[PDB]
Parts: structure tokens; C-alpha cells; sequence
């Protein structure tokens, strides 16, 4: 559900980024005529790519990363503690009397 | 880092033998390298299994060990002194530079480490050397120095893969 | 806009009169980028003549920034000051293109400027011509923007604006593949557990069948 | 391919729920499970479709209170309600009377609907109450007393517009009582010994999923710049602390709570790994073009 979901709100981006494309090497070409209005935002819309890739962002980013994997950890850390006591429970009925 | 793989062929020389007892410069090339790899315990040990016979029969196991007795004290100046007082031979000629080179360089790191200011002669016994080194270690790599009282300032110097085998473990 | 307003009174006039209306728009408020001015043949066909110094500042300020108007200074009339702002401006604009965060010092360079406070002042006029959007930090002696207009391009650079496009198409294209890799892995994990799970299940009744006998 | 799985007409458990089946329906009716225990059902699960009916019915009602009924069927110890009927009432915003116009009215819809094809029967009743929470008041209680007592299988639903529409989650509160006689906070009222609270759970059909995530498709630039668990937070805080007091319980006990407390963490979990997960494909496809 979760990995689906979003999987085809990037596909819209995709093609909307490739019609995009598909203008710019229209243009380029010469099928359509220079329109020298849409290719400025298309520079400046290509200049924007690389966002917020400053040091705090990174150590937020990286501080974020490390808290969600402790919270995996306790969480993890109580299946194997259920799974454990069920064992418990199913042995001592077994191979041990009462 | 070629030095492992004779490692490990030394081992595997030692493990099996004809009559459990190899040749000299076998046992003395793996204690150097015990000695070189800064593992105390096992190259104690070694020496302590060498039977008495065949460690008395040769002098260069002496002196080995008497390396070994000197950097298990963690006696830094005695270590240089003691490492180039007798002889060595060419099966282990090319241990000493090694590990007089990690020795330096083992130096250097604790100096930088645990240390914010010390008095040069105490440095330069570490490292080697009282005449050159102090400049060298001003310039190359701009730790702050004063004269007088000749103190020095060293400084210290596939992820969406677990995700989801996590998520999986989880919901079963 | 501005430049329609500005545009078709160059079509009639050659000459003197050309170079002062483009002198003009140079001058006037709002006008920053001059695409169409320069497209026009009127424009280009002032190469041929003694006309070519205005050519070449309507060239440096289409494209170039302050800098270049430094080794050949001497070669174009003078400017006034409202032209000098406009190319400052257009510097700030082509500096925050390629970086998010501008230094202090890299602006001072450019600009050619010797006071903080003179810099933060020609910013902060930027600012409020809204060309750029952002905010200064004096403490760490940046400028930050988040948002700065596109330039004027050329017709050779476009090429360049297509293979960037293309990474980006690619890059998305990757995940994509991942994504699919990844839940197809994830059902499959699933699905075994399930089976291994209904396995013992038939085991343990089929003892029973042959326990209650 | 690319979905695997997909969709032509297969179906599963979920899609199973909605039908009618007659033989079971009366031999539970008949054989009257919940006559003999006080705390029976426990789980009410209403579909999405009378959710958004109320809401509307609600919202339209406007500053003054509106009422209506539902429709539904029981399934051992869970409730199915998959149907909301509105009312013609009409009231000051602090009382409501239902005069012969609803009377006539349930009986005609019901009619209506059998001439129509549908094959449920009244389950209970939903009242608005405009911003003073979520509470039975002691009419309701005597209403609920009496039709709890005669009609057993009912169950009462109360909402709260206003804050709905404020705070912006729904305020959907089903409840059932217990009978007069059984004696064994104040923001529930002042008969919170009369009347308890019911855990409330939503489904919706195969086709009703494809249709609300190709409609909610429409939604890309929210999608991917949402960027949650940083507005959940104190969501996450209450779950862990709940969570803890649960693992307390449970702890106490085996002096299962222990299966509750494991689906719970595992809950909170996998929606922490689903942030984070969020979160790293967005860095990989927004900060990983243009070096």
C-alpha cells in the first residue's frame, strides 16, 4: 500500500518533467516555433534542482535517521519478546512436567 | 598491508608440524610479527611454548623477546634503543623498520591525543629525535610552539533494502 | 509587460534614436531580462557601423555580469547610476543561480564594493524590486535565497537545459525500478510466511486424524 | 506487472462483508448470544459511505442539531453498519423532537429501500451535538435505556460538528449502555457509570479502494512534500505513552495483554519505518540530481 501509493504520484511527476523535456527538444529542434518566454522558466526551473544540500540539512536529515532506527530497535526488541514467552509457554508443557 | 597473508601462511605452518616443533626462523619471524601487530597476549604465549632447548639454542629469540619485554612495559625511548642493539637477519630484517615505523606512528597519535601541551624533550623522546622534528612538527603541520620553556601544542585531528526487510519482519 | 511596451517603437527607427531607446530601456525600472530586444534584426544589424559599443553593453547585460564590465570599461559610453543598480542586480541574480548560500566576501568581490553596509543596502533594494527572495544571516555573513528569476539564454546553451532534464528523467526512472523491486520482494516475504504457516496447520490436524483413533 | 497483483475480479475477506447471509443471520438472532453476558460486542465497524453521509447531514444541519438513523446487521461479537438514512427534524440546537414527520418517514425509506433491493434493518441512531464534546445527556440515556431494552441489537452514535470541522478528525462516538441494575472522567458526563464507550473501525470494499486511491491520486505535490512524522508527533508521544502503560499492564498480569501490546508497537512501528521511508526516497529523488 504505502510503497504503491506514492509510486504513482512520482510516475505523474515523470511524466510531467518529460513533457517538459519533450517541449524543450521540440524548441531545440525547430518543430515549434522559439518562444523566448518558456525557456527562461525552464532555466530557472533546471537551476532548482539541487535542494537545500547545506550541512544542517544533513545532520537533521542524518539525527532523523538515527532516532527512527532506535525507535525500530524498541519495537523490534518486544516481538522477539512475545515470540520468546510463547516459546516459554509451549516448552514448559512439552519436555517438562507442570 | 601485505604482511597479513604471511601471517596467516606462518599460522598454518605452525598449527601442524612433524614433530610439533618448527625450524628457528619460522618461530622468530611469527613472533616478530606478533610483536608487530601490537598483540601482546599472544606473542607472550608464544614465547612461553617455545621449548627451552631450541630457545636457548639460538640468540635471536632473545632478542626478540627482549623487544617484546620493552613495548610491554609501554617504555617508549627503550623500545628504539632496544630494537637496533644487536644483529638481525634478513628473514627478519624487513619486521624492524615495520614496526618501528607503527611504533612512531602510535607515538604520534597518543601524543596528539591525550596531550594539550608537553615540554619538548618529553616529545622528541617519544618520537625520536631532539634536533629536527620540533620544527618539522611546527611547520608541516602548523602546531603552535614556544620557546623557553620549549613547549609544543598539538592538536587532535541499498538502504531501501533494510527498510523494508524491517517492515516485514515487523507486520509478521 | 514592459518590454511589449518598449518594443514596438524600435521597429521604424535605425540610428541615433535606436541607441537612445535602448539606452532607455536600459534605464527603466522593471526590465530585466532582454530576450525580444535583442532578437529583433534592428538590434543585431547595429554590428556594422559606430554602434557597436551599445551593442556590446546590451550583450554584457543580457548575459554577462558586473565583472565583465570591468576589463572594458573604457570601451562603453558611460553608464548612470540607475544602469549601474540594474547590472549589480542582474550580478546578485546570476551569482544566487548556481548557489543557494552567497558568501559576504564572494559578494564584496564581485560587486566591487567597499562597505558592508553599502552591500546589504543594494541587497535589500534587490530584495524589494522582488527579483530575488531571501534573507540575509550578518552572523555567518550569507545570503540565503530561495527563489531567484531566470536569466536571459542564449540560443547554444539550451542543449545543456536538456541533459540536466534528462538526468533528472533517469534518476526518477531508478527509483521507479526500486519501488517495484522492493514490494514485489516485500509480498513475496509475506506469502512464505503464510504458506509455511498453513504447512504446520495441515500437520498438526493430520495428526489428529491419526490420533483419535 | 508494475501493481503485480492488479485487479480484474478478484476479491478477498474484505470484499466478503458486504452480503446477506439469511440462515446465519437468524440462527444468531435466534439464538440471542449477547441476552446472556453484559459485555458483549465490543467492535462496531462503520463503512466510509455513511461516514460522509453524516458528516454532510451534519454540516448541513449547520449551528443547530440534526438526527437520523443507520442501517446494518451484527456478526457474532462485531456490529456492521455500512448505511446512513437522514431525517427531516427540526429543533433548537440544544433540543431536538422527533414529531410524526420522522414517523412517517424511517417506515417509507425503509419501504423504499426493500422495493430498491437493500435487505438491512435498523441498527440504531445518530445525533449531532453542536461543541459540547461528545456525551450522552440523560435523555439520551433514558432513549438509549428504552431502546437498548426493547429492540437488543442497537447501538447510538454521537458526533461533534463543530470541533469536526475545527480541529479538522472526525468525532464519531459509538456507544451501547449497560442495563439498569449492573452498578459495576468528567468530561463523559455525569451518568459515566450508566453508559461506556465502543472502539469504532471502517472498511470499504475492493472497487471503493480503487476508486478513493485513483481519486486521491489528484493529490502528487501533497503527496510527496507532506514529509510526515514531523505533524504526528504527539500522536507518536501518546502511543508510545500508551504503550507503555499497556506493557505495564501486561507486566502486571503475568505476574492476551501481551498480544495487544505486541500489535500495538508493531502498529507504531511500521508507521515510523513508513515515515523514514518516505522521507529517504523523497532526499534520493529531490537531493540526488544536478551533484
Amino acid at each position: 500500500e504505502h510503497l504503491i501509493a506514492q509510486h504513482s504520484a512520482i510516475k505523474m511527476l515523470h511524466s510531467r518533467v518529460k513533457l517538459i523535456l519533450e517541449y524543450v527538444k521540440a524548441s531545440e529542434a525547430g518543430e515549434v516555433p522559439f518562444n523566448h518566454e518558456i525557456l527562461r522558466e525552464a532555466y530557472a526551473l533546471c537551476h532548482c534542482l539541487p535542494v537545500l544540500s547545506t550541512d544542517k540539512f544533513k545532520t537533521d536529515f542524518y539525527d532523523q535517521c538515527n532516532d527512527v532506527g532506535l525507535m525500530a530497535y524498541l519495537g523490534t526488541i518486544t516481538k522477539t519478546c512475545n515470540t520468546m514467552n510463547q516459546f516459554v509457554n509451549k516448552f514448559n508443557v512439552l519436555y517438562d512436567r507442570q | 598491508f601485505s604482511f597479513k597473508k604471511l601471517l596467516d601462511q606462518c599460522e598454518n605452518q605452525e598449527l601442524e608440524a612433524p614433530g610439533g616443533i618448527a625450524t628457528p626462523p619460522v618461530y622468530g619471524q611469527l613472533l616478530a610479527l606478533y610483536l608487530l601487530h601490537n598483540d601482546m597476549n599472544n606473542a607472550r604465549y608464544l614465547w612461553k611454548r617455545i621449548p627451552p632447548a631450541i630457545k636457548s639454542a639460538n640468540s635471536e629469540l632473545g632478542g626478540i623477546w627482549s623487544v617484546g619485554q620493552r613495548i610491554w612495559q609501554r617504555d617508549f625511548p627503550g623500545i628504539y634503543t632496544t630494537i637496533n642493539a644487536h644483529q638481525w637477519s634478513e628473514t627478519v630484517q624487513p619486521i624492524m623498520e615495520a614496526l618501528r615505523d607503527a611504533t612512531r606512528r602510535r607515538a604520534f597519535a597518543l601524543v596528539s591525543q591525550a596531550y594539550t601541551s608537553i615540554i619538548a624533550d618529553d616529545f622528541a623522546a617519544f618520537v625520536g629525535l631532539p634536533v629536527e622534528e620540533a620544527v618539522k612538527g611546527i611547520l608541516e603541520q602548523g602546531w603552535q610552539a614556544d620557546s623557553t620553556t620549549r613547549m609544543v601544542l598539538p592538536r587532535k585531528p541499498q538502504q531501501l533494502a533494510r527498510l523494508t526487510d524491517y517492515v516485514a519482519f515487523l507486520e509478521n | 509587460n514592459l518590454l511589449e511596451q518598449f518594443i514596438l517603437l524600435a521597429k521604424g527607427t535605425s540610428g541615433s534614436a535606436l541607441t537612445a531607446l535602448i539606452s532607455q530601456v536600459l534605464e527603466a525600472p522593471g526590465v530585466y531580462v532582454f530576450g525580444e530586444l535583442l532578437e529583433l534584426a534592428n538590434v543585431q544589424e547595429l554590428a556594422e557601423g559606430a554602434n557597436a559599443a551599445y551593442l556590446q553593453l546590451l550583450n554584457l547585460f543580457a548575459y554577462g555580469t558586473y565583472p565583465d564590465y570591468i576589463a572594458n570599461k573604457e570601451s562603453l559610453p558611460e553608464l548612470s547610476t540607475a544602469q549601474q543598480n540594474k547590472l549589480k542586480h542582474l550580478t546578485i541574480v546570476s551569482l544566487a543561480s548556481r548557489m543557494k548560500c552567497i558568501p559576504y566576501s564572494v559578494l564584496l568581490k564581485d560587486l566591487e564594493m567597499r562597505n558592508l553596509r553599502e552591500l546589504e543596502d543594494l541587497i535589500i533594494e534587490a530584495v524589494y524590486t522582488d527579483i530575488i527572495q531571501g534573507k540575509l544571516d550578518q552572523r555567518n555573513q550569507l545570503l540565503e535565497v530561495d527563489f531567484c528569476i531566470g536569466r536571459d539564454i542564449r540560443k547554444k546553451d539550451i542543449n545543456n537545459i536538456v541533459k540536466t532534464l534528462h538526468e533528472w528523467c533517469d534518476g526518477c526512472e531508478a527509483v521507479l525500478l526500486g519501488i517495484e523491486q522492493q514490494v514485489l520482494r516485500a509480498n513475496q516475504y509475506k506469502e512464505n510466511h503464510n504458506r509455511t504457516q498453513q504447512q504446520v496447520e495441515a500437520e498438526v490436524t493430520n495428526i489428529k486424524k491419526t490420533l483419535k483413533a | 506487472t508494475w501493481e503485480l497483483a492488479n485487479n480484474m475480479q478478484e476479491a478477498q475477506s474484505i470484499d466478503e462483508i458486504y452480503k446477506y447471509d439469511k440462515k446465519q443471520q437468524q440462527e444468531i438472532l435466534a439464538a440471542k448470544p449477547w441476552t446472556k453476558d453484559h459485555h458483549y460486542f465490543k467492535y462496531c465497524k462503520i463503512s466510509a459511505l455513511a461516514l460522509l453521509k453524516m458528516v454532510m447531514h451534519a454540516r448541513s444541519g449547520g449551528n443547530l442539531a440534526v438526527m437520523g438513523l443507520m442501517l446494518g446487521k451484527v456478526d457474532g461479537e462485531t456490529m456492521i453498519i455500512m448505511d446512513s438514512f437522514a431525517l427531516p427534524v427540526e429543533g433548537t440546537e440544544t433540543r431536538v423532537n422527533a414529531q410524526a414527520a420522522a414517523y412517517e418517514y424511517m417506515a417509507a425509506y425503509i419501504e423504499n429501500a426493500k422495493q430498491v433491493g437493500r435487505l438491512e434493518n435498523a441498527i440504531g441512531w445518530y445525533h449531532s451535538h453542536p461543541g459540547y464534546g461528545c456525551w450522552l445527556s440523560g435523555i439520551n440515556v433514558s432513549t438509549q435505556m428504552l431502546n437498548q431494552q426493547f429492540q437488543e441489537p442497537f447501538v447510538a452514535v454521537v458526533i461533534d460538528p463543530t470541533r469536526t470541522i475545527s480541529a479538522g478528525k472526525v468525532n464519531l462516538g459509538a456507544f451501547r449502555t449497560y442495563p439498569k441494575g449492573y452498578k459495576p472522567i468528567e468530561d463523559f458526563g455525569v451518568h459515566c457509570k450508566q453508559y461506556y464507550a465502543l472502539e469504532v473501525s471502517y472498511f470499504k470494499s475492493s472497487l471503493d479502494r480503487k476508486l478513493l486511491e485513483l481519486l486521491w491520486n489528484k493529490y502528487w505535490v501533497n503527496t510527496l512534500s507532506s514529509s510526515s512524522l514531523l505533524t504526528n508527533a504527539d500522536y507518536t508521544t501518546g502511543q508510545v505513552f500508551d504503550l507503555s502503560e499497556k506493557l505495564e499492564q501486561s507486566e502486571a498480569q503475568l505476574g492476551d495483554k501481551l498480544a495487544k501490546a505486541t500489535r500495538d508497537s508493531c502498529k507504531t512501528t511500521i508507521e515510523a519505518i513508513h515515515g523514514l521511508m518516505s522521507q529517504v526516497i523523497k532526499d534520493k529523488l529531490f537531493n540526488q540530481i544536478n551533484i
